[PDB]
């Protein structure tokens, strides 16, 4: 739980950043996602 | 390091010797 | 001949670890192998490691335990290791060093082979064209072995590798549409159990008649281990490239292999590579896997089937990060089939064999065996996406079509990858099990199935 | 002339009695003579790497000095040769021998000393003509298609005192003794250089004309040429070897595995070519360097100094030579095992310090020449490298320091192979640099090619950064200008970036056609824009979604240029073709509008 | 207008490869003053060694010159055919100049074997006991060393100064 | 000076790679240049590594392939190495080892200078003051450069880096409202990229402000570590011995730390962190502090280093310790290429960090401030509205969310976008900027003050 399976390697390092970096761009997609949803959210309740 | 520094030494050990 | 006597040398001028210097020595040769006699009555065996002028070094394999600078004779032979290897070993047990374990004689050598062996010429190799079957529905159904291929069963510790490799040893052969088949078996580093397993299984089958069996245990020293698989090979390269056999060569544990060459090379105080292993390790495999292939002139074969242990359940391990760069396949041994009872628990999703394509087909086994194959492949993949994806989304979301890649799944892991370790089918019966679940799906389904051979093989 | 081994310890041998040993000269170590190279000299002894296996060589042996250091053997009877790392010729060990091993210490001519060749001077040579290094003096008919050019050795000059009489000849004869001043001196039909030094030119002439690999991708899109270096990281190869404008190609497998090494050499005798007509075996215009893993790991890493000197010397009669190096990271695995036997100094994973150093020393030598003689040759060297990484990164030092160095990638993934869409094109790690030397050819020859190519990479560029909103979102609430660069970036990623290598169709792509295609596809796109923005606002708005239903049958022809024969079908019955379906998209627009 | 922007780059392209080639051609025509400078100091050098009185005097500059860089117990010195007497007469003139300076003991001699080859235009050459080291003192290789550590100051007195240089340190 | 003969050994030790370990040698001097002379007669040269006693380890530049320890010649010089700086190199080519190789002749020597140079006085520097105007809008623009700033552009492997270092030195100048010239140093060049250096600046007809270095990747990798010291003290010389002012480019600086890595490990030393050697921070430091203007003197050096990051990293130890002795940086893009943008500069992560400086009135133009940080306010709300309008569409974005798409329509294809050949002028790269600053009114614009919106917006 704590860590991902995975020895230490040059190439384990640079996959693991890519995983990382290719999870922060997911988050960037749903923290914003959910926003404009919420941007529809007040305008129903502005209705 | 320590690996790659413990070789140099024997390859001084070996120059001295001659 | 060899007519001049040999030196006994008494000069022992160092003892440090499992090395014994000495001094005074009259032209000595590289890997030579000297005999040493301790001063209790007792005897060792070693090998020249480095000359310099009049000083050679002796790497001894038994241990150094009593070796004084005073009283042990060491025996210079003036050759290089030589085993000797006849026809008629087939149905004998060695240990590690090439001594019989059988209670029987020492071999009658027809030729004195060495064990480093010589290099193929690869103007004199030619493409692996038949197959080898070997009884696992997983191995020959889905991932079938060509007659010259070196296809490793990757594995981890605790996983029935050792059950899997002694069921290839009983179920081996040709895909007969037999006295020149013979299986090499050799095991680096065992248990106990592991050693009497393979002992008790060989006669209690029967299946003695054209296997040798080379065991090394890990007791044994660890000498002994590097030079096993250079025993079962000159054996291998002797059956199949003189005596016109098809060998199949099973080397047990090769990672215990690359713990005792990276124990040999720290006694010398070499340079370690990639995470303490050296640096020649890769062409240190490759001196034993690429002594193998069909070759021109000659109608026999070697295959070989390693096998490994993936330390951790780590593929990016340097002993199968650089096996999976000599080879031509994987079979990847799984701890999550394991863990729910299934045997033999072979991973078909990250299992492959390179050379599929020139081992089946007609003359080989049948013409619909490349269609069946990469079928069952695409239901199975579709099937663990099913049921990864709801887990993860819910059980309603399910349409009608899509619980059938479910029942396909566990039906394909009861009567495809479920076997019992003496169930023997020929390839012939491997696929009509694989015919028979590519009936769970209608005919409009079967996409990666020519519409040609399903209007053959499809309608029962 | 005489040394003594004074002690080996692994394949490292110490020789004593060597005063005057130059370093990485060749040596001929034991009594069965295993070829070494001198790697380190201290005062009187000479540190000796042997090219072999070292066992059973005693101290007390001989160490024979050669003066000359590792080298290949130039001359006619190369074509057609499999040879090894250190050019030893696989296919006559296998006769000399008659065995399917490799022993020991061979010493097999890498050229055949029984063949007999047809001699024919340069008909402008005389016994009394001026002649220096790089003038061609001979003609050997070798094979029908070579004219294997017989040519002075560089740093070799002076005045013919005789010239051989044409006939037939062996390659041991005594074919020209020009004299300098003073000396006299013999020259044979074979010449030996040395494989790490550089075969002289006049001048490095500009790599401009473009190298016509046969493919629509990786041709229009990141094009090559006659004198690059590009990267693989064998549909790609063996396309280049039967209808590419190269007049030699040269094959060096460095580390490859023993089965797919048979495998190639199985399959090239069986290969044919179109020449004039008539078929020809294409085992005629290359030669093979054969070397798998189980072989010496100090001939694995000379192999591609082998290939390339070897490529440098077809280039330099004047032929066109492109150079596939396969297996370029298993060669730099040859590095890392030579240094672990130094003791140097890793710098970067194992690898030595100087992995860029020894790649710049391989890579810089292709590349367009002024070729050094008289007759005003002009011949050039394509090296074609082949990384393999451990699963696809640009973190190993083997990969990244390809990249600093070549100018084509040609850069392929593994995510992007499941989809049966073979070739493994990424286009988006894959680049060119040779776009500004080309903006001659293409302007001239083709003087329309460029923006559409502009244009084409930009499509594909589009799509990806819509593609992750595509997914998550999914095609509801969208612009209708992003609909045709999905639906046209769609046509383009079926219909030009597909192939599939063994069709009577995608063997073979013709540039004309290759352009051909691509004029119909952007002019459909620009088409569909301008369409849909000035029918954005006037009146009866419309989407794609009235085009494509009522235009099913242009995106039917549109579709089928892929599936028209290049092979069969003229060469004007193709651009006719595609410009009479160009009025099938003028007059087509104007059937909605 | 595209092939109007492209002929008047074009037009540049043409006035750039003579201009550049202008400023290479007239650093040429500096070059060749003063390779030829050299050849009027390699000419005028050789009207000193005709003489006898101003190069007997020069001679026991350049034999001792290198006698004290070997520092060597046995040096032997190189000369020409017809130069033997002016080196000799250098040569016993040093030994004992040299073991006031040094406090050592030569054994320095002649070498009666291989001479200097004619074509050189004067000066010695020193060899330790077994000819491993060597001191090349001859005039053509001193007027090589003294002439490139001059270039500064015979370019500032030749061409002048440097119209735009301010200060030196 | 040094009048005394040089000595001659053939008293060779040993070969060991690329040393040659000679003995009896009469005091041997540190760093000391010797010229070997092979068998064959190859003249090799080669620099005293360590002495010791009567020892001195040579690192021939040209490999040991041909020495023997019988029969070479190894001619000692005496003296370091030195450079001949001339104010007449302005327009020639030269190597790495500083040999010329357009067909010209050897460079008269006004001086001969120490390349190692000494550090400058920390008490005699000035802070930057004006502007160094390179022509590409987006450095000029919103990164401008100072006048002694070290700004080095950080790039990747296929990005076209080396044409916008091509178009810096076609274009570089002062800030118009006789003493300019341009150092370019490249290092690890091959030969298709030395042959559009060598041909680009030859006839663009500016070949008499640059002096250029070219050091091929072919040749050997200690050359490629005097290359950059060659093109500074060139660089030191023009700037504060004849008040030029000298921009200074080293192209590829990532390749000088893998020829140093490969130099260092070939010295027997030891390596440090990933690999490089652990003085590697103060080895940048000595090449790029060697920039600034000085008290007293009326030139300036302004150096723009160049990297290429291994697998975009930032953390590597070439950018990081870029990026710790440097002031700023420029971050050439990769999605900016794809999408056919020349050139192809990111603005939202670059910085100058003296950019503040080298603005304002007198020096560059009153709104230079003002205009360029509201250009960077309206590049990034765009942005966000760019990834914004995916998710909720174009009927969903109101007449605010217009503006911002409309405008980064037209300033990614009119700000960034140039053309290799179009020298916008700064006061030319503010009126595009204007003019993309008109699609919003007045009531939006909040990082321009409203005395420079009165007197700059209506036109």
């Amino acid at each position: 739980k704590d860590r991902i399976e995975i020895f230490p390697s040059r190439m384990a390092q640079t996959i693991m950043k890519a995983r990382l970096k290719g999870a922060q761009t997911g988050r960037n997609l749903l923290k914003k996602k959910s926003d404009a949803l919420t941007l529809r959210f007040r305008q129903i309740l502005k209705k | 390091f320590y690996r790659l520094k413990k070789i140099q030494e024997k390859k001084k050990i070996l120059k001295e010797k001659s | 001949y060899l007519s001049q006597p040999r030196l006994t040398y008494k000069t022992v001028s160092g003892v440090n670890g499992p090395l014994v210097i000495l001094d005074h020595v009259k032209f000595p040769r590289y890997a030579e192998i000297v005999h040493l006699t301790l001063p209790d009555g007792t005897k060792r065996s070693g090998q020249v490691l480095e000359v310099s002028g009049s000083k050679a070094v002796v790497q001894v394999f038994e241990g150094t335990s009593g070796i004084d600078a005073k009283k042990t004779s060491c025996e210079f032979t003036g050759d290089i290791l030589r085993t000797p290897v006849s026809e008629d070993m087939l149905g004998r047990v060695f240990n590690g060093s090439g001594k019989p374990i059988d209670r029987g004689p020492v071999v009658l050598a027809e030729d004195f082979l060495d064990i480093m062996g010589q290099p193929i010429n690869p103007q004199c190799r030619i493409y692996p064209e038949e197959m080898i079957q070997t009884g696992i529905s997983a191995i020959d159904g889905m991932n079938s072995i060509a007659r010259g291929q070196k296809i490793p069963i990757f594995s981890a510790a605790g996983l029935p590798h050792n059950e899997i490799a002694a069921q290839i040893c009983r179920q081996a052969g040709l895909v007969k549409k037999e006295e020149n088949f013979a299986i090499v078996f050799a095991a680096m580093g065992v248990n106990m159990e592991t050693a009497r397993f393979f002992k008790s299984d060989f006669e209690e089958n029967g299946s003695m008649d054209n296997v040798c069996l080379f065991l090394n245990l890990a007791n044994d020293p660890t000498i002994e281990r590097i030079i096993t698989p250079r025993l079962a090979l000159t054996t291998a390269e002797f059956l199949a490239y003189q005596c016109e056999k098809h060998v199949l060569v099973i080397l047990t544990d090769m990672s215990s292999y690359a713990e005792a060459l990276r124990e040999v090379s720290a006694a010398r105080e070499e340079v370690p590579g990639r995470r303490g292993f050296p640096g020649y390790m890769y062409t240190d495999l490759a001196t034993i896997y690429e002594r193998a292939g069909r070759v021109e002139g000659r109608n026999g074969s070697i295959t070989q089937i390693p096998i490994l242990t993936m330390p951790n359940d780590d593929i990016t391990h340097p002993i199968p990060d650089l096996t999976g760069y000599i080879t031509e396949g994987q079979i990847y041994v799984d701890r999550q089939l394991h863990n729910r009872q299934i045997y033999p628990p072979i991973n078909v999703l990250p299992s492959l064999s390179r050379l599929m394509k020139s081992a089946i087909g007609e003359g080989m086994t049948r013409k619909d065996h490349a269609d069946v194959s990469n079928q069952l492949y695409a239901c199975y993949a579709i099937g663990k996406d099913v049921q990864a994806m709801k887990a993860v989304v819910g059980e309603e979301a399910l349409t009608s079509d899509d619980l059938l890649y479910l029942e396909f799944l566990q039906k394909f892991e009861r009567n495809f990858i479920a076997q019992g370790p003496y169930e023997n089918r020929t390839v012939y019966e491997t696929l009509d099990i694989g015919w028979q679940l590519l009936r769970i799906f209608p005919k409009e389904m079967l996409k990666r199935i020519p519409q040609s051979t399903l209007s053959e093989f499809y309608p029962r | 002339t005489f040394g003594y081994v004074h002690g080996v310890s692994g394949p490292v041998v110490t020789a004593c009695d060597m005063a005057g040993a130059a370093m990485y000269e060749l040596v001929r170590v034991g009594h069965s003579e295993l070829v070494g190279e001198i790697i380190r000299l201290e005062g009187d002894m000479a540190t000796i790497q042997v090219y072999e296996e070292t066992s059973g060589v005693s101290v007390g042996d001989p160490v024979l000095r050669t003066g000359k250091p590792l080298s290949v053997e130039l001359g006619p009877g190369i074509m057609g040769a499999i040879f090894d790392g250190i050019q030893r010729p696989l296919s006559d060990i296998s006769s000399q021998t008659q065995s399917i091993y490799i022993p020991r210490g061979v010493n097999v001519s890498a050229l055949s000393r029984d063949v007999k060749w047809d001699f024919t001077p340069c008909k402008n040579l005389r016994v009394g003509s001026h002649i220096t290094g790089g003038d061609i003096y001979g003609i050997v008919n070798e094979n029908s298609l070579i004219k294997h050019k017989i040519m002075l050795p560089p740093r070799n000059r002076g005045t013919v005192t005789y010239i051989a009489p044409p006939g037939n000849y062996d390659t041991s004869d005594v074919v020209l003794e020009l004299e300098f001043e003073g000396i006299k001196e013999k020259f044979s039909m074979v010449q030996v250089w040395p494989v790490r030094q550089v075969r002289p030119v006049t001048e490095k002439l500009p790599a401009n004309h473009p190298l016509l690999t046969g493919q629509r991708v990786l041709d229009a899109l990141f094009p090559c040429v006659q004198g690059g270096t590009t990267a693989i990281p064998t549909v790609i190869s063996q396309s280049l070897s039967k209808y590419s404008n190269s007049d030699v190609i040269i094959y060096v497998g460095c580390g490859e595995r023993g089965n797919e090494m048979s495998e190639v050499l199985r399959d090239f005798p069986e290969l044919t070519m179109e020449v004039d007509g008539k078929v020809e075996s294409i085992m005629k215009r290359t030669a093979l360097v054969a070397n798998t893993s189980n072989m010496p790991v100090a001939a694995r890493e000379a192999s591609i100094y082998t290939g390339i000197t070897l490529s440098e010397y077809f280039r330099d009669m004047g032929y066109h030579v492109s150079m596939m190096a396969d297996s370029t990271s298993r060669w730099a695995e040859a590095l890392r095992e030579i240094s672990g036997r130094l003791a140097e100094m890793p710098a970067d994973s194992g690898y030595p310090a100087y992995l860029g150093a020894r790649l710049a020393s391989f890579y810089e030598r292709a590349g367009r020449v002024k070729c050094l003689g008289n007759p005003e040759r002009e011949g050039s060297v394509s090296i074609v490298g082949a990384v393999s990484p451990p699963g696809g990164d640009f973190s190993d030092p083997v990969t990244s320091a390809t990249l600093g160095i070549v100018q084509v990638f040609w850069g392929l993934d593994k995510k992007l192979a499941q989809r049966k869409h073979f070739p493994s094109v990424n286009w988006l790690i894959s680049y060119s640099k040779y776009m500004r030397a080309l903006d001659e050819y293409y302007d001239k020859h083709f003087t329309e090619f460029v923006p559409l190519r502009t244009k084409a990479k930009e499509i594909l560029q589009e799509e990806e950064d819509l593609a992750e909103i595509v997914q998550l979102v999914g095609k509801a609430s969208l612009a209708e200008t992003d609909k045709i660069t999905l639906e046209v970036a769609k046509l383009i990623k079926d219909d030009f970036l597909q192939q599939n290598g063994y069709t009577p169709y995608d063997r073979f792509c013709p540039f004309y056609k290759t352009v051909g295609m691509l004029s119909n596809m952007i002019a459909f796109y620009d088409m569909a824009r301008r369409a849909v923005e000035t029918t954005a606002q006037s009146d009866n708005k419309i989407t794609w979604s009235i085009i494509r239903e009522h235009m099913g049958e242009i995106l039917y022809k549109l579709s089928s240029m892929k599936f028209k024969d290049p092979v069969k079908d003229g060469e004007a019955k193709i651009k006719a073709d595609y410009a009479q379906l160009l009025e099938d998209m003028q007059n087509a627009f104007r059937s909605l509008e | 207008e595209k092939k109007e922007k492209q002929i008047e780059q074009q037009k540049k392209i043409q006035m750039s490869n003579l201009m550049n080639q202008a400023r290479l051609k007239v650093l040429r025509a500096r070059d060749d003053l003063i390779t030829d400078l050299l050849n009027e100091a390699k000419q005028r050098l050789s009207k000193v060694v005709k003489d006898t009185t101003r190069y007997q005097v020069l001679l026991d500059g350049l034999v001792l010159q290198g006698l004290y860089q070997l520092l060597e117990p046995r040096m032997i010195v190189r000369c020409r055919k017809q130069d033997f007497p002016l080196v000799k007469a250098a040569v016993q003139k040093a030994i004992p100049v040299y073991k006031v300076a040094t406090k050592r003991d030569v054994d320095v001699q002649i070498d009666q074997e291989a001479y200097l080859p004619e074509e050189i235009a004067g000066g010695v050459e020193i060899y330790n006991g077994d000819r491993k080291i060597k001191v090349s003192n001859t005039l053509e290789s001193r007027l090589d060393l003294i002439a490139q550590q001059m270039m500064p100051e015979v370019r500032g007195a030749l061409f002048g100064a440097n119209a735009n240089r301010k200060f030196l340190d």
